[PDB]
Formats: structure tokens, C-alpha cells, sequence
């Protein structure tokens, strides 16, 4: 409830949170079974990155990083697919109700 | 008499499918039982 | 039938077994129990 | 379902006693029903009856209509008393339609009852106090119902 | 004196645990007290053992099979006077069967297409590195030179790649010369094993005998080989009547500017019509199997009942099955109200019938729950031969429309067929 | 095994799914090979994997 702007936010904060820090197969496999294929492919691309970067040319290379990521982060925050990114996003690691508040509000 | 009217699938009766995917099996099995004492 | 020449011509690739859907020919008899011996 | 015959066997040459066959008139059918209708020998009104298809068919239908009313009343063991409306259980307080007039009623699916009314049978040790108020003296014992929840030889104590 | 209670072995008080977990855990049906746990696990203990004695007693009855005609040994098969009437097949029916691929034919597709791609890997590296174009002439045709030495390929598989063997690396630099000319055709290993080398007559020169071996495959995989074979097979009667009426639908397709545009080549207007023929002739790379009906599911998706029917003697016998899965493995059937036991008057010749659809299938029966509506003619018993074959072929109907793969079988077995025979 | 012109990462992903799909093919061999007592078989197929 109540997301004109505030489950853009949410979503790009917690797709940057989740992207940068681990290295697993848990989030390709729930975009997969959703419908969307593209964005499947390219979160196992970062997070085999990801995990490349974690088991062991350095700087040029990087941004790139902080592109793909980004490139992830305003693709689940269109004012279609906010709503099946979120619920897949309450599903995995991400447990937070500052931004949760909303539906409280609106009950 | 006249068995036209059966089908040809009816008159040998062709019963036991069930036991022709084990038999290969067991016969790629045997085959490399072969295989092992024929190297040993 | 007659001989004729089909079947003989080499397959591409070599990968004739893999190919599960293939023609198996008409379906063989074999005996369930050896007849005894004519002579 | 039920294996015993039911029709009678066609007309036909006469038969002789061999295997797989019969002779048409034989002791062994029917119970020896077929007595009546039989002939030793190997006036017309009492020899073209013998012979008719629909008239032995129709003794036959009749033997066994009364076979089936000896095994459905040998079925019985129980028996109707016409007791009045107030003294009767909570069952059957209600509008009971006639045979084959309805839909084969419930007992009570409110209580998990799903069973016929009319296949309905209560015991008469439980009815005394209805079919028997003039005695007062408890003409049949009470009658002994086990305790399920106690502790016996088939709960393995 | 007493006999110990308690799990005398590692499995029994294995098993003891896990029916402990199973009540602990609230499963319907486990048993609370601890005597029916004990009797439960020394009883799967028992089916255990009576198992494995059963599968050893027929590993060795296995051995002492009477597979000649003898004294208790009789055929009675009519192999005497019809011959042969039982079908055997040493294939796997494909989808029903599955029998794993042989590790040769996988490690010889696997080592082909590692030679493949790294042919075609050196010679991409060749023409980035020459600069483009590269023309051959007909004495550098005849002398089958390309661009590249033997020797050159060699030091750089060398340089490239430490780990390669000799005869390995003598066969890259083969495959890199066969790419490099021309695409790769995979043709000269299959005409050295149908052709020898005694046969042509070249026992002494096997480089002219792989020579003429190339020069013939890459004059076997052109369309004028196919087309010559297709008429070749086509005058050998080698076709039915559905492979004349998809020639004449080809011929059909051709107009007169496309009939006199394939008149132009000598070989193209008789490929048009027989492309489909040259297909099927190919062999089993190229020709398909026909194979049994493979549909889809009609189940329910509330009840999960299926619907299947069969009949017998045109109007005296209807039936109707629904088919439905029991997950509590408490099957059982059911014609018309009554248990099958009683239906059929406990004729195990008549039940064995119904029991055969489940039995061809390779499934459990105790999975399954059905009951069989008679739509025929109503009579008092049913316990005949054609009444059960009539329940067959209905309840193969209801496991067919279940599950779509059963079919398969079931066709097989030719419970899924009519037979019209009236009185 | 033939691609090293694509980026690690890609090579990295691909890899896992390769190690999945072999995983995955190795349980299933072992479900569909178990009851017909294929020890020999399925020894030779997990050689293999």
C-alpha cells in the first residue's frame, strides 16, 4: 500500500544492499520461476562476479561493477514491476519495516 | 473360425511390457561385468 | 525385401545413437523355448 | 450382485444326462420346482402348458420372487409397533415422506448421522419405558455396553 | 529363560528410533505405545529378510531355467505350427524406456567436437593474423597445400597447449588441415568401416587409400549423391503409398517459373519432390519413428478423476471407470457400489483382467482408487470373460487419460482395442 | 572449455550452472538406476560424472 515513490526506494535500497555483499545462487532461481528469464541470467552474471572477486585491470574494471548492479536497480523500480520485485525481496534475506510501515497505516 | 473382425494386436496377446526396459538394463549390466572380467 | 542401398550412405557427426526417436525397423520374434532337434 | 439362474433354459433337442448338459426337466433345477412341469415319458390343456416359454418363464419369475421373499424376511429381525409422536426418539420428530416418494432421507447430517430412516432399527431394552408402562417391574435387563476408553486385553494392557 | 523385548540389532533399534521420531512428530497412523512400535520394526525387520531370501532365490532360479523343451518343459506356444508369435525388442522404446548412453560413442562425440572447435579456433587465429584474403590456384589445389605447414601447426599446438599427447596432436594437425581447406565433413571414418582396405586394392599406400576416402566423402554430401540415391531407392520399391502421395503434394507445391528455374540445375527439380524420400532412405540418422499416441491429461482439477470407457458385444456391455490417486496407498476398486471381490464372484481369472492395466503400466495398484459404472445392460452377475474384458479396456481408458505416458504401454499390450463380435 | 574470450564472470556462471546440471544429472541417474540393482551401471555412470 501506499507506493507511488516509496516502494521505487525500498527496492533500489534493498536490490544495492543485497547485490554487493554475497556470492549465492538463492536470488536467480526465484526471478527465474517468476517469469522474467533476462534478469535471471544477469543477477547469476553479478553474483558469479561476485564470488570471483570474493575466492581471490583492477580499477577500470570495477566501474563496470557499478554499472551492472545499477543497471539491476532501476530495472526491478519501474512503476510496473515494483510490486513482484518487492515480494520477492520479503522473501529471501531482507526483513525491514521502516518502509513496511505503510501497510500497517493503511490497515 | 473367422477372426477378422479382432484386431491383430488381440490375437498374440503381446502381455509383459513391463520387463523389457530391466532386461536392458541388466544386459548393459552384464556387459560391463563382462568388461570387468575380461580386463581382471 | 530386396537389397537396395539405404542405410549405407555415411551420417553426418557420427551421432546415430542419440537420436532416440529413430526408425527401429518392423518389430522381431525371437523363440521363448528351443524347439528340440530334427536330427 | 447375486450367481444363482434366474432364467429357464430354451426349448431344444432333448437332452441327455452327459457333460456339460442337463436334461431340460431335471430334479437338480430349480429345487425340483420343475416336478410340476415335467414329463417321464421320453389331455391337451395339460400338456401344451409344459411346452410354452412364457409360462415357464413366468413359474420360474415366481419361484424366484419367493426365494427373495423368504431371504429378505429371514433378513428380519425386528418388527413394527405403531408408537405415538411425542414418545418417540429425536430422530424421528421430523416429516418422514413415504417409500419411493423422496430422496432417500438421512438420519441427521447435523449430528454425523448419514444413515437411512427407513433402515433405521433401536432396540426394545432401550423402548421399555414406552412399549411397557403397565409392568413397572423392568420385564428386560439393561443392557451392558463396554467402556472403550478402559484399559483392557485390546490396548495391549 | 526371558526373551529380551528390546532391539537385539543396530537395525532394529535404528528402526525403533524412527518410528520413535514418526510419533513424536504426530504422523496418522504411528502407533503410541511402545509393544506395537517393537512389533512394527521386528515385523519390517521379517519383510526385510523374506525380501532379500526372495531375490536370492530367483538369482539362482535364474540359472536353472528349463529353456529346451523336456519332460515337465513343454512349448504349447504354437512355435510349432505359427512360429515365432511373441515380439522381443532390444531397443528402448522411446519415451517409456531408458537405457544410458555407451561411454565410447559419448567419449568419441566429446573428443570430435574438442577437435572441431579447436581446428576452427586456429584457423580464425590464421585469418586475423594473415590480413584477409586468400586465394588459392590449381596447383596449390593439387598439391593440397593451404596456408599453413604441418610444421607451423604443430610448434604452435606445441607452444599453446603443454599438456597434449603425440597422436593427439598428429590428429589436430589433421583436423587443422581438413578445416582449413574446406568445412569438416565427418565422412571418411564411416567409409573406412564399411570400405576396407584390401577391397579397393591399396595395401601398401595408406595415404592414397585416406585420399580417396576424403575425396569420396566430400563427393558423397552433395545434394546430386542424395538425389542419385533417392531415385536409386525409388526404383528399388522402396515406398508406400504415403510416400507417393507427399511426392505428389511436393509436386503440387511447384509452379511453372519454379518448375523451369529447378529444371536449370539437373538435380534440384527431382530433390524438390523427393527431399522427404532421401529423409526416410537416410537411415536411422534421418528417418523418425512413427510411435504410439501420446496426448494429453484430462483429469479433473478439483476431484483429479478420470474418465475411461470400455465395451463388449456392441450393446450388452458399457462401462465407465473414474480413476482418481490415493495418497494414502489404500487403493481399491470398485464396480457399481460392490467390491471387486464380490462383483466377480473371487474368480482370480476374471479380476487379473483389471488388475493387467495396472500391471502393463508398471504401476501399483494400491495407488489408485477406481469405481466402474455399467452403462449395458444390467444383469445380476457379471462374472464372465467378456464383462472383464470390458473392464479392462475401461479402466486402461481411465489410466491412459490419467496419465498420458501409459499409453504406451497399454497400446502394447492391445488393452486399448476394440474387438467386434456380436451374438 | 572453448570460450576464453568471454569475461570471467560469464565463464564463472556458466561453470556453476555446469557443476548444477552435472549435480543435478548425477541425482537422477541415481534415482532412475536404483531399483534395478545397476550397481555396475551406475558405478560406470558416476565414474563418468
Amino acid at each position: 500500500f501506499l507506493h507511488p515513490t516509496v516502494k521505487r526506494r525500498f527496492v533500489v535500497k534493498a536490490v544495492a544492499e543485497i547485490l554487493h555483499n554475497s556470492s549465492s545462487n538463492a536470488f536467480s532461481n526465484m526471478l527465474r520461476e517468476n517469469g522474467l528469464h533476462d534478469t535471471a541470467r544477469e543477477v547469476a552474471l553479478c553474483e558469479a562476479m561476485n564470488r570471483n572477486k570474493e575466492l581471490a585491470a583492477r580499477e577500470e574494471r570495477a566501474a563496470s561493477r557499478k554499472q551492472r548492479i545499477e543497471n539491476i536497480a532501476q530495472e526491478l523500480s519501474s512503476f510496473e514491476r515494483v510490486d513482484l520485485s518487492c515480494d520477492l525481496l520479503r522473501k529471501l534475506g531482507v526483513d525491514m519495516t521502516e518502509l513496511d510501515t505503510a501497510a500497517a497505516a493503511t490497515r | 473360425d473367422k477372426y477378422r473382425r479382432v484386431p491383430m494386436l488381440l490375437k498374440p496377446q503381446q502381455g509383459g511390457q513391463q520387463y523389457f526396459n530391466h532386461f536392458l538394463i541388466r544386459s548393459t549390466n552384464d556387459r560391463l561385468t563382462q568388461q570387468d572380467v575380461d580386463n581382471a | 525385401g530386396q537389397k537396395s542401398l539405404m542405410g549405407a550412405l555415411p551420417a553426418p557427426y557420427g551421432d546415430a545413437e542419440f537420436f532416440r526417436g529413430r526408425y527401429r525397423g518392423p518389430p522381431v520374434a525371437r523363440p521363448v523355448v528351443s524347439l528340440p532337434t530334427l536330427h | 450382485v447375486s450367481t444363482g439362474e434366474f432364467d429357464h433354459p430354451p426349448f431344444q433337442f432333448r437332452q441327455r444326462h452327459t457333460f456339460n448338459t442337463t436334461p431340460l426337466h431335471d430334479a437338480n433345477r430349480f429345487g425340483g420346482r420343475t416336478a410340476y412341469l415335467r414329463e417321464i415319458g421320453p389331455k391337451k390343456q395339460g400338456r401344451r402348458f409344459k411346452k410354452d416359454p412364457r409360462t415357464v418363464q413366468f413359474n420360474v419369475d415366481v419361484w424366484c420372487a419367493q426365494q427373495t421373499l423368504r431371504k429378505r424376511w429371514k433378513q428380519r429381525d425386528w418388527e413394527v409397533i405403531e408408537i405415538p409422536f411425542r414418545l418417540v426418539p429425536r430422530e424421528q420428530q421430523r416429516v418422514i415422506p413415504e417409500l419411493y416418494t423422496d430422496i432417500p432421507q438421512m438420519t441427521d447430517p447435523a449430528r454425523n448421522d448419514f444413515s437411512n430412516i427407513r433402515n433405521k432399527v433401536y432396540d426394545r431394552e432401550e423402548l421399555q419405558g414406552v412399549l411397557f408402562p403397565a409392568a413397572g417391574a423392568m420385564l428386560y435387563p439393561p443392557l451392558q455396553r463396554v467402556d472403550k476408553q478402559a484399559m483392557t486385553l485390546d490396548k495391549y494392557l | 529363560m526371558q526373551k529380551l523385548l528390546s532391539p537385539r540389532t543396530a537395525r532394529h533399534a535404528r528402526l525403533f528410533r524412527l518410528a520413535g521420531k514418526l510419533a513424536d512428530s504426530g504422523s496418522p497412523g504411528v502407533p503410541k505405545s511402545d509393544g506395537e512400535r517393537l512389533v512394527w520394526v521386528n515385523s519390517h525387520v521379517r519383510r526385510d529378510k523374506d525380501i532379500s531370501l526372495s531375490q536370492e532365490e530367483e538369482r539362482i532360479r535364474e540359472l536353472m531355467m528349463p529353456l529346451e523343451v523336456g519332460e515337465n518343459s513343454f512349448a504349447a506356444n504354437g512355435q510349432a505350427t505359427h512360429g515365432n508369435l511373441f515380439y522381443f525388442r532390444e531397443y528402448p522404446m522411446y519415451p517409456g524406456e531408458y537405457v544410458p548412453a555407451e561411454h565410447n560413442t559419448l567419449s568419441s562425440l566429446r573428443d570430435e567436437l574438442r577437435l572441431d572447435l579447436t581446428a576452427q579456433s586456429l584457423k580464425e587465429a590464421w585469418m586475423r593474423v594473415s590480413g584477409g584474403v586468400y586465394f588459392q590456384s590449381v596447383d596449390e589445389y593439387y598439391a593440397s597445400v593451404d596456408g599453413l605447414d604441418a610444421e607451423q601447426i604443430g610448434e604452435v599446438l606445441a607452444a599453446l597447449f603443454p599438456e597434449l599427447n603425440c597422436y593427439e596432436a598428429q590428429a589436430l594437425v589433421q583436423r587443422t588441415l581438413e578445416c582449413i581447406s574446406r568445412p569438416v565433413s565427418a565422412a571418411s571414418r564411416q567409409l573406412s568401416r564399411t570400405i576396407t582396405a584390401e577391397a579397393v586394392g591399396l595395401d601398401n599406400a595408406p595415404g592414397h587409400y585416406t585420399n580417396f576416402l576424403e575425396w569420396m566423402g566430400r563427393l558423397t554430401e552433395t545434394r546430386a549423391f542424395k538425389t542419385e540415391h533417392a531415385l536409386f531407392e525409388f526404383s528399388r520399391r522402396k515406398f508406400n503409398r504415403d510416400d507417393v502421395r507427399v511426392m505428389f503434394e511436393n509436386y503440387r507445391l511447384m509452379s511453372k517459373a519454379t518448375l523451369l528455374a529447378d529444371s536449370a540445375d539437373s538435380y534440384s527439380h527431382f530433390y524438390t519432390v523427393l527431399k522427404d524420400f532421401a529423409r526416410k532412405v537416410a537411415g536411422e540418422d534421418s528417418r523418425h519413428q512413427i510411435g504410439v499416441r501420446i496426448d494429453e491429461a484430462e483429469v479433473d482439477p478439483e476431484t483429479g478423476i478420470a474418465v475411461g470407457r470400455g465395451c463388449a458385444d456392441g450393446e450388452k456391455y458399457h462401462f465407465t471407470a473414474l480413476l482418481r490417486e490415493n495418497r494414502d496407498h489404500n487403493g481399491i476398486i470398485t464396480v457399481m457400489g460392490k467390491p471387486l471381490s464380490l462383483v466377480l464372484d473371487n474368480k482370480a481369472w476374471l479380476m487379473e483382467m483389471v488388475l493387467m492395466p495396472f500391471d502393463e503400466a508398471n504401476l501399483d495398484y494400491r495407488d489408485f482408487d477406481a469405481h466402474i459404472v455399467s452403462e449395458g445392460h444390467a444383469m445380476p452377475s457379471i462374472a464372465n470373460e467378456i464383462a472383464a474384458f470390458a473392464l479392462r479396456m475401461a479402466v486402461a481408458n481411465a489410466l491412459v487419460k490419467l496419465i498420458p505416458l501409459t499409453r504406451i504401454p497399454l497400446k502394447k499390450s492391445g488393452l486399448l482395442s476394440v474387438d467386434r463380435r456380436r451374438e | 572449455s572453448h570460450s576464453a574470450s568471454m569475461p570471467e564472470e560469464w565463464r564463472e556462471a556458466r561453470r556453476l550452472q555446469l557443476v548444477e546440471l552435472y549435480n543435478n544429472l548425477a541425482m537422477e541417474e541415481v534415482e532412475r538406476l536404483a531399483p534395478h540393482r545397476a550397481d555396475r551401471l551406475l558405478k560406470e555412470q558416476m565414474k563418468r560424472f
